């Protein structure tokens, strides 16, 4: 046997084996057994036997996609261009209003008369609308230490205006709508990041710089207009470009073509921050390392207001991050993470999760439950130290 | 072959399922079974290196151009089925042909018989495999100076 | 500009930019659509699309001087509550090398300073403050200079 | 018809009105593997591909 | 199956056993309620033509179309073959937790409403990519790596082996772990041997097959290899030869240094981004480290940085014994007398050594590899030196 | 092997099998030494066995041998030490705890974890195997559980240091030693230990608990502690000695919320406020502040709801001819339902003649109800607006006044006990109707009150001759209601007495399925004190006996988690009509805890899949009553499959249950299946009101209020809630004769159970103070290291915040220090000293 987990380490052991061949006696005894033409459990042909089925096969006709391109007159007449079957001048359905309709959107139609039922959603690439970001993260700003006056301005430009919207009309300012995060690896940028996503009460879109590069020409473009469409959709949008500087490169152009195509991917991205048309309620993180590579148009005022710049943490935000990153860890009631902090010298939040997780794997090593002052002072040398020439 | 994941296809693509398929085939026979696998390749480096690997098709054997023995011998060897005359003197043909490949020895071979057949008799003559000679390896030359000046 | 490469690509943005030009100037002249074209490099555009018959005047738009500068800040000033001790001459004559949108930045900067502090009304040494964030300068950790 | 003789890439006849599974229609194998075999190759040896 | 989340301490405990006997308790009392109905009554009838109406309302000709968007409320917008959209009805029959957008449904004939959903091929790259049991061997065959083993294990073995141990600390395992040692010390030899004695579906690329010849491809590629790493449960991504895509990374280049810089940003946001990578394990090798980004192998992206030596006195003995055991030798093999130099020699070049004397005294016919086959295959072996003698020295 | 040097070393004592017995002395105290240090000395390794251990095992009988009865001075100890340490890998008899009890004392934490838990576990089998005769060999046992305990609390073992002591059953051990920075930790797992444990030790344990919490000083805990543990005289023990008004206004508002009030002493401080806080007279106040707050207080008319015109109207014409008075009957519900506890109206305050001289019959009664049930909580208003229809020359219009009087006082306490001043003089009326009236809106004014006078008056209606069987079962209902959880003597004989007297055919009836109820409410929640009840009651007519023995059992065991109790259901389940009942108490004894729940809904589904229409009839009633105001997708679902079904009793106990499952939740989802019910149900009378009732339930309030009987982390349980769902669906049990037919008032049950899911935060002085709080689903950290996260997939709001089912909050800021832990329902806040 083993040396010993727990004094109920044999009764769970045996309640989960007896709860396995139960449940395999209850499926055995029940039937469901799979079906390779995707059929749900019996028990959930639940209306499908009949009694919905029927009633939603005998009411509920099949309508066919199509996009509006005219509407002629007055008086309701469509243009319809149905996917590879054909176009047709329609009418709408008695249940479906004129305002409803608008030219360009895309409506089901009926088999018979080929006449507008209902409208539908736009049609959106699944490249760019799996950038959304559905679930929030669960970081906050108090996980987030080191960073005091960086917060505030990231805060006053993405968080404030939206929460406190007539604060800054009854003073007549327009808040900077964009700002860049830019500092040494390791210093926080997606974690504050995750902290702006998770606090907003708006849509949050994710966007990596890499995903816009694409083979075929006049594709990041397009994803770059489809990505803002779909942001002006929405009340108010967030767009986070991290790794920015995989398409943001400054202009070079000259003789054999060269970085051509990312070049007016960022144009394109350019275009849509600032132009003609006006911006929605949209404002724009961007996070890089090397701020250096961005081209001037992009790094005008305008299209990136704010610069916020990340640097390595004091000895006090140092002993922040230490507790921040020790709170989930079982450790002695006295360890002193301002020695901790000072015996580290000039390192980054990543320095000091990993001088956790290592203390962590010292004591679980040294087949502890608690870890120590001399864990954690082990973990610094084998972290800050040993790993110095990386 | 050239590669596995090349084109961005994620080995979808044709010519990457074939290659896939060759190598499960060749690591699922024995070695012990005497059935031994020769390739060939001109190009070696564009070779995929899934094949070199160990436990597969590792030993390689290099060909230099043919010397004078050699191209005397393939020239017998593709003349071996052709109606020949008396006195046919492959070795001054040889001889009147230096430092040619395969592929001329190959085609000298057909050009001498288009020739007889121009003369329309029905076997390959000796003035009919210079005229060959002079045919080809000067077809030869004149495509070579061609990549010459095309350089240039 | 056209150029002679093998590369692919460039080639099909050539022929839209071909018929761009015949559409400009060619057969069949136009004379009800005007075009207005902006462009942040000009070195790189091909001769035959900065034809004399096709973009005609072409208008520089230089970077702002002092007076421009102050213009730009008393317009983008105009809605909000300013102070009467604001110098606009001196915030031009400090904001040297700056374009329309940074200066923009330097009173919208100014403005959120104010909220900062809580203050109704700017003030000039708010505006210094926002020509200081836009700046964008860093520090070298020491200042040996006399 | 038996399933079993339903064999993956096989030829198949389906009804008009629904697509009912009825035959085995006969299929071209196109066996292009048994035209290389060249015997013991005679007369390809040492001896004359010497060099 | 569903069953309940017992979220009781999760740790051996008695609350845990108290939240599991219940679990029992109820679980025994359905099995024999279902036991003692089904002896009443069969109710095999019942269950039947239940089917028989499901295969009613789903005609005999079912065609196959490609779902396309659903509209979550029991609608959908699915595309026949032809390329043609429709707006219809998902059935209740068929299983939701299978539908997702590009899946292949079952449609109806005439109605064209959803009716189920096909099965799909269960190769996106996990063919090319998987290599299942390691050829080469288990961990018998490494020899002198020791601490080097230990601390592989640490990482990706023992949190898939004892969860509980950091689940009890509350830490998280270590993220990467990245190989480091001069060319031919075993680098690849342990990845393969963690990957032959591990439970969980193994990944390998090498950092020249991301340098594609198209726009994108090589992002495209590392995206796909780390999106079908999540799709197979637990999971371990080793990138050899890492050099080829990281490096340095000066701005001042041109050509396609500017794509394999975008591949190693996107490989970057893989490794630590916005998003939780879920339960994935990276190991990555490279025979050059010095050149690598910063950024590539910071502490958050890559915890653990394991050293490969050169083996030195015993490591060397101990290469040498494995790669011989499985091949006759004659009893006059110096095997010491071998080692004894220090020729900085590698394993790899053992390995040479030994297969170049069985391959040599194959040559000669002989039985028995000999004491002067194994020195003259050495000295071969060793020849492959150059550089030049008074340089640098 | 390869280290084998160290296998040499140990041989170095191992074949010196008695380096300790030779005579000379330098190889006495170090030899061993050496070896201790060396068994001692930890690995690089998890994986198993300490190498110096795996080499000692097996030297075990020579390591005995040189023990044996050597000199006692510290030979004989050491030995016996190093010999328990290696008696753990043996794995035979308790050698580890025998030789631990003789011979060297040391520290444990010297030996480690892994040795001081195999120690726990045979001190714990020896105690558990060893009879209490021999006292003085627990000595020993007791000062090493002493030792133990603090090394696991400072280890961070506190669940492995409460399980030691639960096995030896000496639990009350822990408050001496629980140290201030444990005790959150221990009383937590003590609590969550509580439910999945027999009666004999969950009381042990939660005195346990509250001994921990009055220890540190957190009154709130203890308070909810005592409130569980059902233990009046703690609860104003705790609450009297609470020398803090703040914290005693915080605990009055909670005993105010479980509807527990305490009669203070007149000279206790801040008497009259702490007792306006328990009495609820400014929830309504506070109620409309929310609503003005969210900006919610527009009435909605039925048709807001209904949404017609949104469905395809393809019979707007001469479509199908519903029962006209049953669809105003179904609209005056809705109304009623979505405009609860605003106390404004669109249908009955612009001109309520009207709307209710549209109904027909009783429907006029349900109808006047209604205007109490939306004047809900406003004594003070109620009467003013109810006047004008308590004078009405209709009797169904005086009766619905009269129980919109009695609704509109529920949930609240006044001096001046208005119910009881206008419903006292109609009790004995000689119109049933009337009776009926004021019967019910005096138990739903004052249910779980016990109060004896209104008691006294009421029960000699049960008895009267000139009373329907209707009557008689109102009549025990609302005495049940007003005596929850009290077991009064008088209630049980009079019910008992009236029971006995009634004949078979008399029983027969329906209606008298009531009285079983009526006790059962009575004796809620005390388990194996109703054996009297049974044998009482055994002398009762076959079908009527097996439906009360039932229907009080599960009463009666309501809310345990009695698994031997479900067993016995499943039995009389797998006949007459008790299924149903034993149906409906499963869900009643299964809504707990969540691992019961769960394994109910399992159930459940297995029962209607293999079951009888019975049966069948009451799954669904079932599963709204163990989910009630939680949407949960796969019960809705299962409710959906069977709202659509060929038994219509099914479809409208399941429409129903849908409608009570989303109670108070505005489901977009669960509106529009009901808007599609209603299409597929357009032609069905019965269908479509139920469906309405579910669509006026599912809005009920306008989301600011639950049916959920449970409170302060789902812990604590609300018997006159529990009544009030026990009340409607017992009465569902036969839908069609009660609901579709001339009893449908008993609908007005839910007003029991209706609270409001606000979470408002007030100063120190009883005044509003908005702040910043994370909403979000709970998240379980028992037994966890750290302080984790308490709340996932959480938000930001302000305040005034409306918490669904599952959805615990926690302050944003450190501004505030909050005088309870639970952040639920009306909390105070105060300053935090140390902000900055
Ligand atoms: N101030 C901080 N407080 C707490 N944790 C921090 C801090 N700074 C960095 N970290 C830790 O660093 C980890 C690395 O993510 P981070 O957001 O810091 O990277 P980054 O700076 O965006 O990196 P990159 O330059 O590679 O894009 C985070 O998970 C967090 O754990
Ligand atoms: N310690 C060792 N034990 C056994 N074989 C070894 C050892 N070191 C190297 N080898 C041999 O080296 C051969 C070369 O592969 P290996 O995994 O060692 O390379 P590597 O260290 O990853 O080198 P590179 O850095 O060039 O990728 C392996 O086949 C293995 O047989
Ligand atoms: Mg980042
Ligand atoms: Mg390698």
């Amino acid at each position: 046997k083993t040396y010993g987990q727990s004094t109920y380490s044999r009764q769970i052991k045996q309640v989960e084996d007896d709860i396995q061949q139960l449940l395999k006696k209850i499926n055995e005894l029940t039937g469901i057994k799979e079906s390779d033409t995707g059929l749900a459990p019996p028990a959930l042909w639940d209306l499908a036997a009949d009694k919905q089925t029927l009633q939603s096969e005998q009411p509920l006709q099949v309508a066919r996609c199509t996009k509006i391109i005219n509407a002629d007159s007055e008086d309701p007449k469509y243009i319809i261009n149905v996917k590879q079957f054909a176009k047709f001048v329609v009418d709408l359905s008695d249940q479906v209003a004129p305002t409803d309709i608008e030219e360009g959107m895309r409506v089901g139609v009926d088999r018979n008369k080929y006449q507008i039922h209902i409208p539908l959603p736009p049609k959106i690439d699944p490249t760019v609308t799996m950038m959304q970001v559905e679930e929030k993260p669960d970081v906050t700003y108090s996980d987030v230490g080191g960073c005091k006056e960086q917060i505030e301005k990231l805060r006053e430009v993405v968080e404030t205006p939206l929460l406190h919207p007539e604060r800054f009309v009854n003073l007549g300012i327009e808040p900077p709508k964009g700002v860049l995060l830019f500092g040494p690896p390791g210093t926080g940028k997606t974690l504050c990041a995750r902290a702006v996503a998770n606090r907003t009460d708006a849509c949050f879109i994710r966007v990596i710089g890499s995903e816009l590069v694409q083979k075929y020409v006049g594709e990041g473009a397009r994803m770059v207009r489809e990505l803002f469409e779909m942001a002006r959709t929405k009340k108010a949008c967030l767009i986070f470009f991290d790794e920015i500087d995989a398409i943001g490169g400054a202009r070079f152009d000259d003789g054999a073509g060269g970085d051509n195509e990312v070049q007016r991917t960022m144009l394109e991205l350019i275009n849509q921050l600032d132009g003609f048309d006006p911006r929605g309620n949209i404002k724009v993180l961007m996070a890089t390392n090397r701020p250096d590579t961005l081209d001037p148009a992009l790094m005008r005022p305008g299209r990136l207001d704010r610069k916020i710049e990340f640097s390595l943490p004091d000895l006090e935000g140092r002993t922040h991050i230490f507790k921040i990153h020790a709170r989930s860890m079982s450790v002695e009631r006295d360890i002193r993470f301002e020695l901790l902090a000072r015996l580290c010298p000039n390192s980054t939040g990543a320095e000091i999760r990993s001088v956790c997780t290592e203390a962590g794997m010292f004591a679980i090593r040294a087949r502890r439950k608690i870890a120590t002052e001399k864990d954690f002072l082990e973990a610094v040398n084998k972290v800050i130290k040993s790993y110095a020439k990386f | 072959g050239s590669s596995r994941l090349e084109g961005g296809s994620g080995g979808d693509s044709e010519v990457q399922r074939t290659m896939l398929e060759l190598l499960n085939q060749l690591d699922g026979f024995e070695a012990t079974k005497n059935i031994k696998v020769i390739m060939a390749t001109n190009r070696i480096d564009i070779l995929d290196s899934a094949l070199l690997r160990p436990g597969r098709i590792d030993r390689k054997i290099e060909f230099p151009p043919p010397n004078e023995e050699a191209r005397l011998d393939i020239l017998k060897i593709h003349s071996r089925k052709m109606n020949l005359t008396r006195g046919i003197n492959l070795r001054k043909i040889a001889e009147l042909m230096p430092g040619a490949s395969g592929a001329e020895v190959k085609g000298v071979c057909t050009e001498a018989g288009m020739y007889a057949l121009r003369e329309r008799r029905v076997h390959v003559t000796q003035e009919d495999f210079e005229m060959a000679v002079a045919k080809v390896m000067q077809k030869d030359s004149e495509k070579n100076m061609s990549i010459k000046k095309l350089w240039k | 500009k056209r150029f002679d490469s093998e590369k692919a690509g460039d080639r099909e943005v050539q022929r839209t930019m071909l018929e761009l030009l015949n559409q400009l100037d060619g057969f069949q002249p136009n004379t009800q659509v005007k075009v207005i074209a902006a462009t942040n490099r000009v070195d790189i555009l091909d001769p035959a699309l900065l034809r004399s018959g096709r973009l005609d005047r072409k208008i520089e738009f230089p970077m702002p001087n002092e007076e421009a500068r102050a213009r730009i800040m008393q317009i983008h000033s105009r809605k909000m509550n300013v102070s009467p001790d604001v110098n606009y001459e001196e915030l031009a004559r400090c904001t040297d090398d700056f374009n329309g949108a940074q200066c923009k930045a330097v009173c919208v900067e100014a403005g959120m300073i104010a909220l900062r502090r809580g203050a109704t009304e700017l003030t000039h040494e708010d505006y210094m403050e926002g020509i200081l964030e836009v700046q964008a300068k860093k520090k070298a950790n020491l200042q040996y200079y006399a | 018809i038996d399933i079993n003789d339903v064999t993956p890439n096989c030829r198949v006849a389906l009804r008009n009105d629904s697509y009912t599974l009825h035959k085995i229609l006969p299929n071209k194998v196109d066996p292009l593997v048994s035209l290389m075999m060249v015997e013991k190759v005679p007369d390809s040896t040492y001896e004359m591909i010497g060099g | 199956a569903s069953k309940l989340p017992l979220v009781t301490p999760h740790t051996q405990c008695r609350l845990k056993l108290l939240k599991l006997e219940r679990i029992k308790d109820y679980l025994l009392m359905e099995e024999e309620f279902i036991r003692n109905q089904e002896q009443m009554k069969p109710l095999e009838e019942k269950q039947e033509e239940e089917r028989s109406k499901v295969d009613d309302l789903r005609g005999t000709p079912m065609s196959v179309g490609t779902l396309e968007e659903i509209i979550d409320d029991n609608h959908a917008i699915v595309s026949t073959s032809v390329g043609s959209e429709h707006y219809v009805s998902i059935l209740s029959f068929v299983d939701k937790d299978l539908l997702e957008p590009g899946c292949s449904v079952l449609l109806n004939h005439k109605v064209h409403a959803v009716i189920g959903v096909l099965m799909d091929d269960t190769d996106p790259l996990v063919t090319v990519m998987k290599v299942e049991k390691a050829p080469q061997e288990t961990y018998a065959d490494i020899g002198g790596l020791d601490n080097q083993i230990q601390e592989i294990k640490e990482s990706v073995e023992l949190p898939l082996t004892h969860p509980e141990y950091y689940e009890e600390m509350g830490i998280k395992p270590p993220k990467g772990v990245i190989l480091y040692g001069p060319p031919g010390t075993g680098k690849t030899l342990l990845a393969k041997a963690v990957a032959n004695q591990t439970s969980a579906t193994f990944l390998r690329v090498v950092g020249s097959e991301l340098i594609q010849k198209y726009l994108g491809d090589g992002p495209k590629l590392v995206r796909e290899l780390f999106r079908v790493a999540e799709e197979h449960a637990p999971s371990i991504v080793f990138i050899d030869e890492i050099d080829a895509i990281g490096t340095k990374r000066y701005d001042s280049n041109s050509g396609g240094e500017r794509e394999i810089q975008r591949t190693m940003l996107e490989l970057l946001n893989q490794l630590d981004g916005f998003d939780s990578r879920g339960d994935v394990k990276v190991i990555m090798a490279t025979n050059r480290i010095e050149t690598l980004d910063p950024a590539l192998i910071r502490p958050g992206r890559i915890d653990r940085k394991i050293e490969f030596p050169l083996p030195d006195e015993k490591t060397k003995k101990r290469i040498f014994q494995i790669h011989t055991s499985r091949m006759t030798l004659a009893d006059d093999v110096t095997l010491d007398d071998l080692i004894m130099a220090k020729d900085d020699l590698s394993g790899a070049d053992i390995k040479a050594i030994c297969t170049e004397a069985g391959l040599m005294a194959l040559r000669e016919r002989r039985m028995k590899v000999t004491n002067e086959d194994f020195k003259k295959s050495k000295e071969n072996v060793l020849y492959k030196k150059q550089e030049g003698t008074p340089e640098g020295l | 092997e390869l280290s084998e040097e160290d296998k040499q070393l140990q041989d170095e004592l191992e074949m010196l099998v008695e380096r300790l017995g030779e005579k000379d002395t330098s190889l006495y105290r170090p030899a061993l030494e050496e070896l201790r240090r060396q068994i001692r000395s930890s690995t690089t390794s998890m994986t198993s066995v300490p190498k110096p251990l795996k080499f000692l095992r097996p030297h075990y009988g020579k390591l005995k041998e040189i023990y044996e009865n050597m000199a006692p001075g510290e030979n004989k100890r050491f030995a016996a030490d190093i010999i328990s340490v290696l008696a753990m890998t043996m794995s035979g008899e308790r050698e580890c705890l025998k030789y631990r009890l003789v011979g060297s004392q040391e520290e444990l934490a010297s030996w480690g974890h892994e040795y001081v838990r195999h120690l726990a576990g045979e001190v714990a089998k020896e105690w558990q195997e060893l009879d209490d005769a021999e006292k003085v060999q627990r000595e020993p046992l007791l000062t090493l559980v002493k030792e133990i305990v603090p090394y696991n609390m400072a280890h961070n073992a506190e669940h492995e240091a409460c399980d030691l002591l639960m096995e030896i059953e000496q639990v009350d051990m822990l408050e001496k030693d629980i140290d201030e920075n444990a005790y959150a930790k221990v009383c937590l797992y003590l609590t969550s230990c509580v439910n999945y444990v027999p009666e004999p030790e969950n009381s042990a344990l939660l005195r346990c608990a509250l001994g921990v919490f009055r220890k540190f000083s957190r009154f709130p805990e203890a308070l909810r502690l005592a409130l569980m543990l059902n233990d009046m005289e703690l609860v104003e023990d705790i609450f009297t000695s609470c020398k803090d008004v703040v914290v005693q206004k915080q605990m009055a508002f909670m005993l105010g919320r479980h509807g527990v009030f305490l009669e203070l002493s007149e000279d206790v401080e801040e008497y009259e406020d702490l007792t306006e806080i328990m009495s609820n007279v400014q929830l309504n106040s506070n109620f409309l502040a929310l609503a003005r707050e969210l900006d919610i207080m527009e009435p909605k008319v039925p048709d807001d709801i209904y949404k017609t015109h949104l469905e395809n109207n393809r019979f707007g014409g001469s479509g199908s001819q519903v029962d006209s008075a049953r669809m105003n009957l179904a609209s005056s519900f809705v109304n009623g339902f979505v405009n609860a506890a605003f106390g404004q109206d669109k249908l009955l305050t612009d001109d309520g003649n009207k709307w209710l001289y549209k109904n027909k019959d009783h429907g006029m009664l349900s109808a006047a109800a209604s205007l109490g049930m939306i004047l809900l909580w406003d004594v003070d208003g109620g009467l003013t607006q109810i006047d004008k229809y308590l004078y009405s020359s209709e009797d169904y219009i005086k009766s619905g006044a009269l129980l919109a009087c009695g609704i509109v006082n529920s949930g609240v306490r006044n001096e001046c006990d208005p119910a009881l001043a206008l419903l006292s003089d109609y009790v004995l009326h000689n119109s049933n109707t009337m009776r009926l009236g004021s019967i019910f809106g005096l138990g739903l004014a004052y249910a779980g009150s016990n109060r004896e006078d209104v008691l006294t008056l009421l029960l000699p209606v049960m008895g009267d001759s000139k009373s329907s069987m209707e009557v008689a079962g109102v009549t025990a209902l609302a005495c049940g209601m007003i005596a929850v959880g009290s077991c009064n003597g008088d209630v049980t004989s009079t019910i008992l007495q009236t029971i006995m007297e009634k004949s078979e055919t008399e029983l027969k009836d329906t209606y008298a399925r009531w009285l079983p109820l009526g006790l059962g409410l009575n004796h809620l929640g005390k388990g194996e004190a109703i054996e009297a009840i049974l044998a009482a009651l055994e002398v009762v007519s076959e079908p009527f006996r097996s439906f009360a023995n039932t229907l009080v059992d599960v009463c009666a065991y309501a809310g345990s988690g009695n698994v031997l109790k479900v067993q016995q259901l499943l039995h009389i389940c797998s006949m007459g009509a008790h299924q149903g009942v034993a149906v409906l108490g499963i869900a009643l004894i299964a809504m707990g805890e969540e691992i019961g729940a769960e394994m109910a809904l399992r159930t459940f589904g297995h029962l209607l899949r293999y079951g009888e229409p019975t049966l069948r009839r009451a799954v669904p009633l079932a599963l709204a009553l163990i989910s009630v105001s939680n949407p949960r997708l796969n019960i809705l679902d299962t409710l959906s499959k069977f709202s659509h079904d060929a038994d219509p009793e099914v479809s409208y106990n399941s429409i129903f249950a849908m409608g009570m499952v989303g109670s108070g939740t505005n489901n977009a989802r669960l509106a529009a299946m009901l808007r599609q019910l209603a299409q597929y149900h357009a032609k069905d009378p019965n269908n479509l009101f139920m469906v309405r009732l579910a669509q006026g339930l599912t809005h009920l309030g306008k989301g600011t209020l639950t049916l959920c009987p449970y409170h302060s982390d789902r812990q604590l349980m609300s018997q006159v809630a529990v009544a009030g769902l026990l009340t409607v669906l017992v009465s569902f049990l036969d839908v069609r004769n009660i609901i579709l037919g001339k009893s449908h008032y008993v609908l007005y049950g839910l007003v029991a159970a209706m609270q409001p899911r606000m979470l408002v935060t007030f100063d120190e002085e009883l005044r509003p103070l908005p702040v910043s709080v994370r909403v979000g689903q709970a998240v379980d950290v028992v037994g966890q290291a750290g302080k984790p996260k308490t709340i996932t997939g959480f938000q930001t709001h302000t305040t005034p915040v409306l918490l669904a089912h599952g959805e615990r909050a926690e302050l944003a800021t450190e501004e505030f220090l909050p005088v309870t832990p639970i952040l639920e329902g009306f909390v105070i806040l105060r300053k935090n000293p140390n902000y900055d």
